[PDB]
RNA sequence: CGCGGGGUGGAGCAGCCUGGUAGCUCGUCGGGCUCAUAACCCGAAGGUCGUCGGUUCAAAUCCGGCCCCCGCAACCA
RNA sequence: AGGCAAGGAGGUAAAAAUGU
RNA sequence: CCGAGGGUAGGGCCCGUGACUGGGGCGAAGUCGUAACAAGGUAGCUGUACCGGAAGGUGCGGCUGGAUCACCUCCUUU
RNA sequence: GGCGACACACGUGCUACAAUGCCCACUACAAAGCGAUGCCACCCGGCAACGGGGAGCUAAUCGCAAAAAGGUGGGCCCAGUUCGGAUUGGGGUCUGCAACCCGACCCCAUGAAGCCGGAAUCGCUAGUAAUCGCGGAUCAGCCAUGCCGCGGUGAAUACG
RNA sequence: AGCUAGUUGGUGGGGUAAUGGCCCACCAAGGCGACGACGGGUAGCCGGUCUGAGAGGAUGGCCGGCCACAGGGGCACUGAGACACGGGCCCCACUCCUACGGGAGGCAGCAGUUAGGAAUCUUCCGCAAUGGGCGCAAGCCUGACGGAGCGACGCCGCUUGGAGGAAGAAGCCCUUCGGGGUGUAAACUCCUGAACCCGGGACGAAACCCCCGACGAGGGGACUGACGGUACCGGGGUAAUAGCGCCGGCCAACUCCGUGCCAGCAGCCGCGGUAAUACGGAGGGCGCGAGCGUUACCCGGAUUCACUGGGCGUAAAGGGCGUGUAGGCGGCCUGGGGCGUCCCAUGUGAAAGACCACGGCUCAACCGUGGGGGAGCGUGGGAUACGCUCAGGCUAGACGGUGGGAGAGGGUGGUGGAAUUCCCGGAGUAGCGGUGAAAUGCGCAGAUACCGGGAGGAACGCCGAUGGCGAAGGCAGCCACCUGGUCCACCCGUGACGCUGAGGCGCGAAAGCGUGGGGAGCAAACCGGAUUAGAUACCCGGGUAGUCCACGCCCUAAACGAUGCGCGCUAGGUCUCUGGGUCUCCUGGGGGCCGAAGCUAACGCGUUAAGCGCGCCGCCUGGGGAGUACGGCCGCAAGGCUGAAACUCAAAGGAAUUGACGGGGGCCCGCACAAGCGGUGGAGCAUGUGGUUUAAUUCGAAGCAACGCGAAGAACCUUACCAGGCCUUGACAUGCUAGGGAACCCGGGUGAAAGCCUGGGGUGCCCCGCGAGGGGAGCCCUAGCACAGGUGCUGCAUGGC
């Protein structure tokens, strides 16, 4: 799971994009936040798309 | 967000384990797998079994901690 | 109850037997040595030889009894 | 007799674990 | 008659699970030793064998991807 | 008030454990440095620390200051003692506002351990170690046996 | 790794539109196979599509062609044609009705439901076009098709304005406080005028039909739109959506705050543990733009499976060698065949695409038209250099003859001494052996050491080599036998007979195992002793298998030159051994060393190449997993061959280089040890420290290079620590707002002092006024401020030292 901190519990539907993480063992997969139970990275404001964050409203 | 819902609880080091990971017997219940904080590594502050150390525990999985305090 | 052997620095054991003159190893503590730990080395600390007696100028030692500890038998009833 | 060197002797080079 | 298929016994193959076990990789501060890299403190390495907590050890042979080819004393000739 | 606490351990030094010494008395040679509210000649009081009086210098010109070990004479005679000096009691002296914690000094009494030290270890190649005093700086005073400095006596042995 | 029984062929028949094992009866016993059969997996195939410099590699969506299938299987029937997608029959799977006897089903047609799933469309209109079927025709049908709808899914096109407009508004951000950035960007002026409204509005559609003409040609006429009232034209008419990724290197773009190996990022290196150009955010940038990124998958880059184009001594990689089958390759001449090979012609290679030209939709996508190419393949002619093949010949390759030679080549039978042990005999006595020291061990039944003999078994000293032999493993006393290989010399004989070698067959050290023997030493295991923390070990004393032989089997190895074999070329020298010569020098064949050219990553190789080539084989494509699993084979077993993957790591490695290091070497040094004198540690005390205790024992220093150190002077001071009293712009610095008093001195209370509260002398300076009085300088007090202060935390932020 990437981002800034997830909201995922246990019996929750998640979607996977793969792509090796270098550090971790057995884990070749990123969860794609922004779909199903993995709701978007709240407070995220820069690189949105990768994280599933809806547009924040300007002035 | 930078989340400080972190528990800063004391624990007498129980188990000498590999890679400067030490199961430490908390007074917040059992002995979780708690690993050394990087500062300690930098300063070469040695942990042996039997040290009452503050161990940083996130609610997400308390299984793993962090030896925050130098004994 | 009968017989043999032994009881000793904290533990194991030498010395007794052949009168005088108590040692080593492990353990205790301190030091050294080492950059440091063990290892090491050193010491230092520490026994009247189970105990009561007697022997003899003098007993761990010669001798008795008790106290133990080990074992072997304990038969005819 | 010394001079060098080749070879053969034999004596010597003891032992001493680890990692902030 | 031939005949899709079914049934009876046998096998093969794969998939699922599988008690049971082999069990491998990496990991800073786990434990016992210290095998290897320097003649690594008995050269190593190698095949094989037997044995041991474990590295391994030793035997038999092989190799150089092996260092050292010293320093006094004697004999034998230059 | 604390840095000086003290069941302990270590490092660095001093002073020892004696007679190549110790004590007493006389006697003899240094260098280098300092000294102004600083050093203090000399005189008396005091057992003394010092106190008081007081010359001198502004320092090659006075003062600290006696150098000590040494040399002569006396004692001590192998003992824990005339070795040794710690501790502890008492009286004092000085500095300073004040020394109880926590000063130095004098005097008297006290006279502990220690009879040359286990493994280990450190210095030193010549005027050197060993031992003997003196000066200083900081500093009111000093816990200085430290440091820094100066001379006196004066070695050993290096095959390798 | 073998497969096959209608299976391979035959004869006759049937069946078929037709050949045929399609089927059947009978006979034959073949057929296929490593040029890879059968078996398993995989998968419609292709024109193409994507990539690619190309060769290639993958892919086979749409579009076109072919196949195959219509729930799964099996079967026919009818017909020109099916084994029949919306036809039939049957069994089964499944859903549906059922009055339980039986029936009906099949969207892999369009659309839609449902499931699965990351994910994929409207239960659309139309017969207008084009095509299909039927029909004389009208027409009828047509989810073929033509269009529209939904989706940035893809490609392509356009808009989100343009023109001016500051030495630079604000807003935000940074700053060295000046300034810079955003940015002419904005606002504002001017113009245009998507959207949007109204007016018109198609090309696509002229046939089929009717009539003249004979129902022929030809001629006239008519109807005929789902798109769509769309496209498009004419007028009007508004400044009118910007996003997304990145920002350390690759890679284009940099700063600050927040965070502190945390949260986090990551495609790799990696970044984060307090000044992050890598994280979060902000500004700024930079990339693209109605998209942009992520992920998957394919190619590329990967010349990283290499034909173009990599290699193999040490990096992964040469097989252990030999012989040899298939296979591959092959000297020189002459001639023919003409299969390869080339060429020309020509047939093909459908259309679509790709490529060029032009045209059409306002451009372009998209489409149209024309052309060219196109590897391959067939057919006819040609060419013979090269390969093939046939014939003849040659002697350079290769093989043989004869004359010799060297040799630890191999096997079989023997013998010859030293030595060992063991036995007897002798003489002889107090230890031997062993070690870094020792102990176990043997020895008084007399060892050991010495001589005499005998018994064995094993190995072969010196020569002996840096040497010789073999293909390798290997091989040494000597002799005999049998017997291989090889080398030369003559150039005499043969006339290319060769080189290589998947497999196969054979050998194959050492250990091992089986059967039988033999057994001296040595000597795994084992039993002892020491050594040691421990000792399964190094060291010693034994000691069993084994070493030795026969026969059998095992077949591995650093089976090494870590260099596959074969030939040709490409400086030498130097030493060696072995042959011939016209023999202080030539010329062969081996063994080494140095080095030309060249090669190589360097080391090194260098006529014994790793040089230049050619031939063929073996193998390699990151390390670990692992020579392991799994199968298969082989083996009496041990094990061997044959040999993965899953996962995991961003390395495993080679060669060198600089250093460092070595219980590696040589050369050196120093009070480093020795040689010597005096201590330290033991004693007390002086001190400093650690520890401990404290309210605090201030803080640091840490092996040498912390420990009579900072401290060259702690009673208070010092002083940094603690307890108490107290102070606040404050002990000290430069100022401000400013308000009064302000130079100055002397007290008094309280108090441990500091401080606090407080009296009272005390204002002169510049000066204006007659005076009352007024303001400002010095100097000081009060309240807020800017600040002071900190021995407070960091010497891995630093300067100095
Ligand atoms: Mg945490
Ligand atoms: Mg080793
Ligand atoms: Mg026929
Ligand atoms: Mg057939
Ligand atoms: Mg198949
Ligand atoms: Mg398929
Ligand atoms: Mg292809
Ligand atoms: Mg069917
Ligand atoms: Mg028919
Ligand atoms: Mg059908
Ligand atoms: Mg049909
Ligand atoms: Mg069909
Ligand atoms: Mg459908
Ligand atoms: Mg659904
Ligand atoms: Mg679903
Ligand atoms: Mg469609
Ligand atoms: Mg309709
Ligand atoms: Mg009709
Ligand atoms: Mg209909
Ligand atoms: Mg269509
Ligand atoms: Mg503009
Ligand atoms: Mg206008
Ligand atoms: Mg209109
Ligand atoms: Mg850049
Ligand atoms: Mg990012
Ligand atoms: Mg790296
Ligand atoms: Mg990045
Ligand atoms: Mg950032
Ligand atoms: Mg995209
Ligand atoms: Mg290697
Ligand atoms: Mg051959
Ligand atoms: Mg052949
Ligand atoms: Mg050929
Ligand atoms: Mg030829
Ligand atoms: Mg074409
Ligand atoms: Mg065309
Ligand atoms: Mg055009
Ligand atoms: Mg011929
Ligand atoms: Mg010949
Ligand atoms: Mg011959
Ligand atoms: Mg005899
Ligand atoms: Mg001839
Ligand atoms: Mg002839
Ligand atoms: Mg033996
Ligand atoms: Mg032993
Ligand atoms: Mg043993
Ligand atoms: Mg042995
Ligand atoms: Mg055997
Ligand atoms: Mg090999
Ligand atoms: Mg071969
Ligand atoms: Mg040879
Ligand atoms: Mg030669
Ligand atoms: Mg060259
Ligand atoms: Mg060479
Ligand atoms: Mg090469
Ligand atoms: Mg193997
Ligand atoms: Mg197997």
């Amino acid at each position: 799971i990437p981002g800034e901190g997830h909201n995922l519990q246990e019996h929750s539907v998640v979607l996977i994009r793969g792509g090796r993480v270098k550090d971790l063992p057995g884990v070749r997969y990123h969860i794609v936040r922004g779909v199903y139970d993995a709701a978007g990275v709240k407070d995220r404001k820069k690189s949105r798309s990768k994280y599933g964050t809806k547009k924040p409203k300007e002035a | 967000a930078k989340e400080k819902d972190t528990i800063r609880t004391e624990g007498v080091v129980t188990e000498a384990l590999p890679n400067a990971t030490f199961r430490v017997k908390l007074d917040s219940g059992p002995e979780i797998l708690a690993y050394i904080s990087g500062k300690m590594r930098m300063h070469y502050i040695r942990i042996l079994p039997g040290d009452r150390v503050v161990v940083e525990i996130t609610p997400y999985d308390p299984t793993r901690g962090r030896i925050v305090y130098r004994k």
